[PDB]
């Protein structure tokens, strides 16, 4: 037996079927995260992506801060909180740029099919080529990514926050 | 001994020999008149 | 085993093509061998040639021409590279008209030839704002 | 008509010496440029070109190696002579703790005596940090003369080599059958070779190095010390040191080894007279080699229907992931002299940095971890060495993928699957070389902004953020728990450096448990960094010397070409080459962070002298602990505080350190004109010189031209090693003989 | 003296200076036995550093204010040992070398194969074109008036 | 892309044409050379900017000459 | 010119100009540049010889 072959049965691309791109552990564990599991809004994925990113976020902003305590000390939990959710804020103001930048599309999947089908003869770039065909890819799309990723931060955040000064405290 | 004494012409052997030579005859001069600052005249 | 039976005994490699060859260009090198001759591909390793029709692509005319100019020595000529562009536009590119370039064919005219020698160029001062 | 060597295959003559570019096709023709020059000597050795026969190739690797061995053994013979005739040997046998080992005298010429230093025993010289004085003692060596015979042998040993290469080119050359035995190679040296030679030398370490050593710790002074035939023709002289002798080689024979325990005994730790490793563990030691090597030498299939076949072995070797594995290795390792080289200097090397390691980590030699800058030396030279070899062994792969490689002989096996997803290896690679230099360096410089801020509370520190090296310090337990509980028959621990007691020879510290601490962690993982980094830089070249997205055709242009063109954005530097001279240049990197570290912590936290109390004060005092974990610290504390001796120097003895110190500076600022300049500029001008040449009619007929490319960047890199480890050289000898 | 100057052998700093390097040669003289070669070779140390400073104050050097022999190079004779006398002495050595290597290069220059006469020296030429270099002065002045020194036009030249 | 030029000077001898990684160069009729052919330079877009050309040009100051211009994915053999 | 002339050269663009080759042969073809000429010093790309036109090779008396 071989657990590496060519990807999809094309010796061409710069790929190969490796027991860790194709195997069915990456399949399942991939299509549970947010960003490919399916029947989820880009504004559920991206406040999921926020939440889950906030929450370890603050982490090592309150642990190993300029204001750290070896005890539990509130100064250095605001302080913690108070970086992460700038730190969410940058990332967001990067989501933004990358999205207003990257994508001209309101609603995809639909407008390749109509320049393969009635013709593209135009500026091309937004009517023909359009590369991926997620909902993620689409300039309203990007945006509500964006905004939940911004949402699910602060929420996030707050609630780790919440949970470090409760270890903190009755434990 | 033909080609021999033709590899002694050469370039690296020949220099070698040369700055030997020269080393050996500048550093005996140093050795018979050491700390010679100024001309001996 | 492969999507087709013309490509090469290839087992795939991490130097292929990219995101590139599938939305700006790809070129594809077809060859008829009369053995199944063992080649090192351009991008990676060693494949096998079928004793038959073989189709190849990749991501840059240069790594085409490289494999063509590896099979003229397994005595391979009619090797043919083509540019296809996002969607199905072929287009011949190196037997451009069935003559191989070293050899002088009928039909062609000269581009970018100069009717003097590098001597003979204008000053670089006279060529100001145009 | 031998079947192993050919007969008279090339005259002995002197006329292909008056032709200089006779083996090259192209030099031949005589210098038109002073390029030919320059491509004389970089095609010198490269006998590859010079025949399409694997057999001359052969024949002539063969003789070169004879060649190199009767330089060695010239270089050994002169090292003995200098023992014998210009040396104070036999003074520092009477006193090893109190007289520096010196065995070069210089000449009183324009005031360079002072280089004559005071080195003690009524004796004027070079101090001597090759231990050679340990390392003869240890032999057993009591006398001068013993030196003065062993430099004759070894004259005539030289020129036996030199025979043996003349007689092996021109008058016996062997077939290219003979050198493809690698299954009889393999077993001759690893049985005769390493296993005789080990059970030879145990010989004579047990009959002439266990009784005149034991004899030189009793405090019998050499003269009165018998000669060393005389403990082999009188079984009493030995049987009074030993009393195991008595009983003769009947124990040995009716399988009652434990007589010998005497002599072959399992102690560990160090002498304590001389600091040493006891020389009855070395003797076993060797001796348990010899048989290891020996019955190790028994493997290979040669000439009967027994051993092994190295195809058989290998072709078996396959698997899931790995496709056809092994097969087609054992064609690739016994059709290409450049595989075989790569392999042998990669582990070569690796071998020599091993060397350095348990060099001072168990001092082998009497009255040597007591010489400060013998163990400096030492573990310098050794480090380098290694470094070097590994950097050829990846230089040599590079060069097999060039031009030994055939891809229809390598069809799925593991060097076409590297190949195939090289991008996947480099890639990840490169990541984790950031991550790593990113995390060492950049703790580095986070403590350095933290103590220039006065936030000594963030550092990474012990007294702050604490990195422990826990993973080491458990190794360390582990083995300072050894004997007794998994080295049951040990009586100590292998080496002190795990743990243990302080140990001094002559109020000097030999040997003390080294701490790790959160500075250990921050270098080591410099180290790690280095070494991945250098790994990254020669494993793209060698995986990149065939071909690549940038130019599929690499293969074509060669091992060695500068570029394929401005083109493609530019593409200088893509061969496999300036893939070893960039790993050149990171080799020196990680080598000289290495010895800093080793130089640094050993002179702080190791090195030093112990009170008659037992207070142990270093050299330093402990400063590595706290100000090794800031760039400024290494600057100030290390570099500017330890240069102090060498900017000192003038009109001292060690005045030729100060010398050596400049000018190795100013031939490293010398290599960075060709580093950093280019070939155009220096053509373009000696054009202008040219152009006053023919003015006054002296141009000459060689026309002469600006470096090539290549040359001029392995002229750079070739300067700035040779500045910065003559730097290194001239610091550390300074530094660790003042003090 | 000539710019503030004096002759060292008035110089007190210079007198200190050789009485301190014979006080330390003397102090590492100590610490040897007898008439054993580490003390001969001292004392020779010791000879040689007092017949050379002795030389050097006998010598029309001028010391500075650190007891160091300075070299008066304006062009005076009065100090024309210094420079003025090694000056001529180097001139007429390098003119001879110059020369007797310009006259090889001409000479193998209009042979058969000119540039193989550079790698492999014709060794009689070379020593019968090295030993006329003594009057390079004269051949100089001899070839640069009959024109046979300087070309004039076969000389290349760049474009610009 | 860059430029490519053929000067008059060519004498026909194909090295450069064999010697073009990305048939860039060609080989047309001429009169003005004993090998009655002089290179051409069709193809100038897929033109790399590598020089092999002129390096293996014969003439005495090339009869093909590059100039660097602007630069594209295919100028920069960029595989991606 | 003929075979066996001494030319010197005066194309600007050479590297041989100003210099003195000989000539191997003059083509008497339409050719542009039929005189051909061998030089004792090889060029930067290593030729010795190069075909020049009949303006821009000058006899040699
Ligand atoms: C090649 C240049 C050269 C020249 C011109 C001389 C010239 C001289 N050497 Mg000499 N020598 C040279 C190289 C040279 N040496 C070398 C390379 C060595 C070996 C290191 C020696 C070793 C040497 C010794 C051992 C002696 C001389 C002596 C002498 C002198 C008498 C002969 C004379 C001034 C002798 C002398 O004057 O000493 C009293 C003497 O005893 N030489
Ligand atoms: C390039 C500049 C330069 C100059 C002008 C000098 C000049 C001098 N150096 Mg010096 N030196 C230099 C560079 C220079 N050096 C360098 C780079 C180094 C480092 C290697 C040294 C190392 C050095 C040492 C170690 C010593 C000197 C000494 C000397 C003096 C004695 C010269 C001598 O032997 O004459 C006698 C020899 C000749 C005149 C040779 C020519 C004789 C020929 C055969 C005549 C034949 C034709 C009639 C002289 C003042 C010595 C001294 O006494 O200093 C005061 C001395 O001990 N130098
Ligand atoms: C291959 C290693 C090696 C090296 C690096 C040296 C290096 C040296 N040897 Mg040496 N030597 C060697 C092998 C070596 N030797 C061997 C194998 C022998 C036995 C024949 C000797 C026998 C020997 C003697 C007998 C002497 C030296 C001396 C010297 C020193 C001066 C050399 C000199 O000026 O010669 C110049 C050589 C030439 C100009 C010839 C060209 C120098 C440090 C001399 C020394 O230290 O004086 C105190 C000295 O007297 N050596
Ligand atoms: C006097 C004895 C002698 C003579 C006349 C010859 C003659 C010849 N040998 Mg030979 N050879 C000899 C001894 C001799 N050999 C010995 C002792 C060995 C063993 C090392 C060899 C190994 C050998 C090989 C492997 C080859 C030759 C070749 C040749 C031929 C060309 C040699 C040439 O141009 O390079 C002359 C080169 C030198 C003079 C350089 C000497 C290099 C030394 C060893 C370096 C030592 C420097 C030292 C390390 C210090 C460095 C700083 C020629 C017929 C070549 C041949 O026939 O193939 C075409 C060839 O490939 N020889
Ligand atoms: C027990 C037998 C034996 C021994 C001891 C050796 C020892 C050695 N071989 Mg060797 N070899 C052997 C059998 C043996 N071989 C066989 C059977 C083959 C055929 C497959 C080869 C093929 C072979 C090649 C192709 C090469 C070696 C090389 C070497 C040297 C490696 C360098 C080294 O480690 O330095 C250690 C050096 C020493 C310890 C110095 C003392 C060694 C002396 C010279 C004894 C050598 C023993 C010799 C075989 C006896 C033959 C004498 C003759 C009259 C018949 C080393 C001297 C390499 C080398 O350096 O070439 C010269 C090399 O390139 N060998
Ligand atoms: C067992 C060791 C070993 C052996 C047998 C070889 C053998 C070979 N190597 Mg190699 N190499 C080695 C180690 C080794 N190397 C190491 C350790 C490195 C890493 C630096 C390299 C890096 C390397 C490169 C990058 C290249 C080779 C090449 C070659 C081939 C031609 C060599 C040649 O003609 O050089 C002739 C010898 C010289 C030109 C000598 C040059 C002088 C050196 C550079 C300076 C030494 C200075 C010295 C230390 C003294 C300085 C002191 C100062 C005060 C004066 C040949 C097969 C070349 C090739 O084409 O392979 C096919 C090539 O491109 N090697
Ligand atoms: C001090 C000079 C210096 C430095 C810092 C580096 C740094 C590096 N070299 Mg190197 N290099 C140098 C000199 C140096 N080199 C020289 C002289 C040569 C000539 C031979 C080379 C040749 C060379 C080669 C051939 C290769 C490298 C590689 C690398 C990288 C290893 C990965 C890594 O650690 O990245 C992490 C970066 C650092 C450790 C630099 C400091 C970063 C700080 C500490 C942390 C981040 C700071 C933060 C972002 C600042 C933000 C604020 C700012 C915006 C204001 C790294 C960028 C390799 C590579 O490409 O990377 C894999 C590689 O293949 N180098
Ligand atoms: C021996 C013949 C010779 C002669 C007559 C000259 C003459 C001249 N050179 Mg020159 N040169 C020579 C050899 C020679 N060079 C060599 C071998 C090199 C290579 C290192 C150079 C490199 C060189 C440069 C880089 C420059 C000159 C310049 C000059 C001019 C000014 C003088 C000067 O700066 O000296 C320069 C002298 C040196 C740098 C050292 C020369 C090295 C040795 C001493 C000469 C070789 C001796 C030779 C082996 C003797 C063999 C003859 C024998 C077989 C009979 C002058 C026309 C300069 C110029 O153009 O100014 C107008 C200038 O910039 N030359
Ligand atoms: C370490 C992992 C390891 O060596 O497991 C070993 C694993 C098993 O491969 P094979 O069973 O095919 O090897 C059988 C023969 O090739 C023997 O070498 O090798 C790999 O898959 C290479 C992948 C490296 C991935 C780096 C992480
Ligand atoms: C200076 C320089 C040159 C010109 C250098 C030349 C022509 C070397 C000249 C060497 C002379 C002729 C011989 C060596 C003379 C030394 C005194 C000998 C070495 C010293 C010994 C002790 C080893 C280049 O050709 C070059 C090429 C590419 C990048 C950078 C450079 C570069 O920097
Ligand atoms: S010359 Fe220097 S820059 Fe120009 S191509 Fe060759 S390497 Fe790249
Ligand atoms: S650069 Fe020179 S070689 Fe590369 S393509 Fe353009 S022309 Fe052909
Ligand atoms: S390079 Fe110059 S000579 Fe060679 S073919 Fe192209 S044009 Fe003719």
């Amino acid at each position: 037996v071989s657990f590496i072959k060519p990807y999809r049965q094309d010796p061409f691309v710069g790929h190969l079927a490796t027991p860790i791109t194709t195997s069915a552990f990456t399949r399942a564990y991939l299509k549970v995260l947010p960003a490919y599991r399916p029947g989820l809004t880009p504004l559920s994925r991206g406040a999921e992506i926020g939440f889950t990113h906030g929450y370890f976020l603050i982490g090592p902003f309150y642990t190993y801060g300029p204001l750290r305590s070896v005890e539990f000390s509130l100064t250095s939990l605001a302080a913690g909180l108070l970086a992460a959710i700038t730190l969410l804020l940058i990332l967001t103001v990067g989501l933004s740029i990358y999205g207003q930048v990257t994508y001209d599309v309101y609603d995809n999947a639909l407008i390749v099919k109509l320049v393969r089908q009635m013709v593209g003869s135009e500026r091309t770039q937004d009517l023909p080529q359009i590369k991926g065909t997620s909902e993620l890819d689409t300039v309203l799309g990007w945006q509500k990514f964006s905004e939940g990723f911004f949402s699910g931060g602060l929420i996030g955040s707050i609630v780790a926050a919440v949970g470090i000064a409760l270890y903190s405290t009755y434990l | 001994m033909k080609d021999f004494l033709k590899y002694l012409s050469t370039a690296p052997v020949l220099l070698t020999a040369w700055l030997t030579f020269t080393a050996g005859f500048v550093i005996e001069i140093n050795r018979f008149y050491p700390d010679a600052l100024t001309f001996p005249f | 085993k492969l999507k087709q039976s013309d490509f090469p005994k290839f087992e795939g490699s991490t130097g292929g093509w990219l995101s590139a060859a599938k939305n700006e260009e790809k070129y594809v090198i077809i060859w008829t061998s009369k053995d199944a001759s063992l080649f090192e591909m351009p991008t990676g390793g060693t494949a096998k040639m079928n004793a038959g029709n073989n189709v190849a692509y990749f991501a840059r005319k240069e790594q085409c021409l490289a494999l063509g100019s590896q099979l003229r020595g397994f005595k391979i000529t009619n090797y043919k590279i083509f540019r296809i562009y996002p969607p199905l536009d072929i287009t011949l590119l190196h037997p451009f008209d069935g003559v191989f370039p070293e050899k002088v064919n009928q039909g062609r005219s000269p581009v970018g030839k100069r009717d003097a020698s590098i001597g003979g160029n204008p000053n670089p001062a006279s060529l100001k704002f145009q | 008509k031998s079947t192993i060597v050919d007969f008279n295959p090339v005259e002995t003559s002197f006329e292909k010496w008056a032709k200089p570019g006779q083996f090259s096709r192209t030099l031949a023709k005589g210098p038109k440029t002073t390029t030919w020059i320059w491509n004389l000597h970089a095609d010198a050795h490269d006998f590859d070109i010079q025949t399409n026969s694997l057999q001359e190739v052969s024949r002539k690797i063969f003789s070169a190696h004879f060649g190199q061995l009767a330089v060695i053994f010239l270089w050994l013979s002169g090292m003995h002579f200098h023992g014998a005739y210009f040396s104070n040997y036999s003074a520092w046998l009477t006193n090893p703790t109190s007289t520096k080992p010196s065995a070069q005298i210089v000449w009183p010429i324009v005031g360079q005596e002072v280089l004559n230093a005071d080195v003690g025993g009524n004796f004027q010289g070079i101090q001597i940090t090759s231990g050679f004085f340990q390392l003869w003692r240890a032999e057993g060596i009591t006398s001068e003369v013993e030196l003065y015979w062993t430099a004759v042998g070894g004259l005539v040993a030289s020129f036996l080599m030199l025979f043996a290469g003349w007689f092996h080119y021109h008058k016996a050359a062997p077939k290219l059958e003979w050198f493809q035995n690698v299954e009889s190679m393999l077993n001759h040296h690893l049985a005769g070779l390493l296993g005789l030679g080990s059970l030879s030398w145990a010989g004579h370490q047990i009959h002439i190095a266990l009784p005149i050593n034991k004899l030189l710790d009793l405090g019998v002074s050499p003269e009165e010390i018998p000669l060393p035939y005389e403990f082999i023709l009188n079984r009493d002289l030995i049987a009074q040191l030993y009393p195991s002798f008595n009983k003769g080689l009947t124990p040995f024979f009716t399988l009652n080894w434990g007589e010998y325990s005497d002599f072959l005994t399992f102690k560990g730790g160090l002498n304590p007279v001389t600091g040493g490793l006891w020389l009855t563990d070395t003797a076993h030691h060797h001796l348990a080699i010899a048989v290891l090597f020996i019955v190790a030498g028994h493997m290979y299939k040669t000439n009967w229907f027994l051993g092994h076949s190295i195809k058989t072995i290998l072709e078996a070797h396959k698997g899931p992931f790995t496709g056809e594995g092994h097969k087609g290795l054992y064609e690739v390792l016994t059709t290409s002299w450049h595989a075989q080289l790569a392999i042998n200097l990669a582990l070569f090397g690796s071998l020599s940095i091993i060397v350095a390691h348990h060099m001072y980590a168990m001092p082998p030699y009497p009255y040597i971890a007591i010489d400060y800058p013998t163990q400096l030396s030492l573990f310098t030279h050794h480090v380098w060495i290694g470094g070097f070899c590994i950097v050829g062994g990846a230089a040599h792969g590079a060069i097999f993928f060039v031009r030994d490689y055939n891809a229809a002989n390598n069809y799925n096996n593991l060097i076409d699957r590297v190949i195939r997803h090289r991008d996947a290896i480099i890639s990840h690679l490169n990541w984790v070389c950031i991550f790593l230099g990113c995390h060492s360096f950049g703790l580095y410089v986070h403590n350095d902004t933290m103590r220039a801020l006065g936030r000594s509370q963030d550092l990474f520190s012990d007294n702050a953020i604490a990195l422990k090296p826990i993973f080491a310090q458990f190794i360390q337990n582990l083995h300072t728990l050894a004997p007794g509980s998994t080295a049951p028959n040990a009586l100590t621990t292998v080496s002190y450096a795990f743990g243990g007691d302080v140990i001094s020879v002559g109020s000097k510290i030999a040997m003390m448990p080294i701490s790790l601490g959160t500075a250990d962690f921050l270098v080591h993982h410099i180290h790690a960094f280095t070494i991945h980094v250098t790994v990254l830089i020669l494993l793209k070249g060698v995986l990149y010397s065939r071909n690549s997205r940038l130019i599929p055709d690499k293969a074509n242009l060669g091992f060695r070409f500068p570029c394929d063109g401005p083109g493609r954005g530019g593409t200088c530097q893509v061969s496999a080459w300036d893939h070893v001279f960039l790993g050149l240049f990171w080799m020196y990197n990680s080598i000289s962070i290495v010895i800093f570290h080793f130089s640094w912590k050993m002179q702080s936290d190791v090195w030093g002298t112990v009170s008659p109390t037992g207070a142990v004060s270093h050299i330093t005092g402990g400063n590595f602990a706290q100000s090794s974990i800031t760039i400024n610290g290494w600057l100030r504390d290390f570099l500017w505080s330890q240069a102090a001796q060498v900017v000192q120097s003038y009109g001292s003895s060690l005045s030729a350190y100060g010398l050596i110190f400049l000018g190795a500076h100013f031939i490293w600022a010398f290599s960075l004109m060709f580093l950093f300049s280019g070939r155009g500029y220096w053509q373009e001008l000696i054009e202008s010189i040219v152009w006053a040449h023919n003015k006054l009619k002296v141009a000459p007929s060689i026309q002469p031209r600006a470096l090539s490319i290549t040359q001029g960047r392995a002229v750079g890199v070739a300067h700035y090693l040779l500045g910065g480890i003559g730097t290194t050289w001239a610091f550390f000898l300074a530094r660790i003989i003042s003090v | 003296d000539i710019g503030g100057l004096n002759p060292c052998k008035d110089s007190e700093v210079f007198q200190k200076r050789l009485a301190k390097t014979v006080k330390k040669l003397e102090n590492r003289l100590k610490k040897y036995e007898e008439g054993t070669p580490p003390q001969i070779a001292i004392q020779q140390q010791i000879t040689q550093t007092k017949q050379r400073f002795t030389r050097y104050a006998d010598s029309n050097l001028l010391c500075g204010n650190d007891g160091l022999p300075h070299l008066i190079t304006d062009g005076r004779w009065s100090h024309g040992s210094e420079f003025l006398l090694p000056s001529i002495l180097f001139l007429y050595i390098s003119g001879w070398i110059g020369w007797v290597g310009r006259k090889y290069i001409r000479t193998v220059g209009q042979t058969s194969n000119p540039t193989e006469k550079e790698i492999i020296i014709d060794v009689p030429l070379a020593i019968s074109i090295m030993t006329s270099g003594f009057l390079w002065p004269f051949a100089a002045w001899q070839e640069f008036l009959s024109g046979d020194l300087i070309a004039s036009d076969e000389t290349i030249t760049t474009s610009p | 892309s860059h430029t490519v030029k053929i000067y008059d000077t060519c004498i026909g001898c194909t090295q450069c044409v064999r010697a073009c990684p990305t048939d860039v160069l060609e080989m047309v009729p001429w009169d003005g050379c004993k090998a009655g052919q002089i290179a051409s330079a069709p193809r100038t877009e897929d033109c790399v900017g590598c020089k092999r050309c002129e390096t293996a040009c014969p003439t005495d100051f090339l009869s093909v000459r590059v100039y660097l211009g602007g630069e594209t994915t295919r100028s920069l053999g960029l595989a991606y | 010119i003929q075979k066996g002339s001494t030319v010197r050269i005066l194309r600007k663009e050479s590297y041989w100009y100003n210099e003195s080759g000989t000539v191997v042969v003059v083509d008497q073809s339409k050719v542009r540049y039929p005189v051909l000429v061998r030089f004792t010093k090889v060029n930067y790309a290593g030729t010795n010889t190069n075909n020049f036109g009949l303006n821009e090779v000058e006899e040699v008396v």
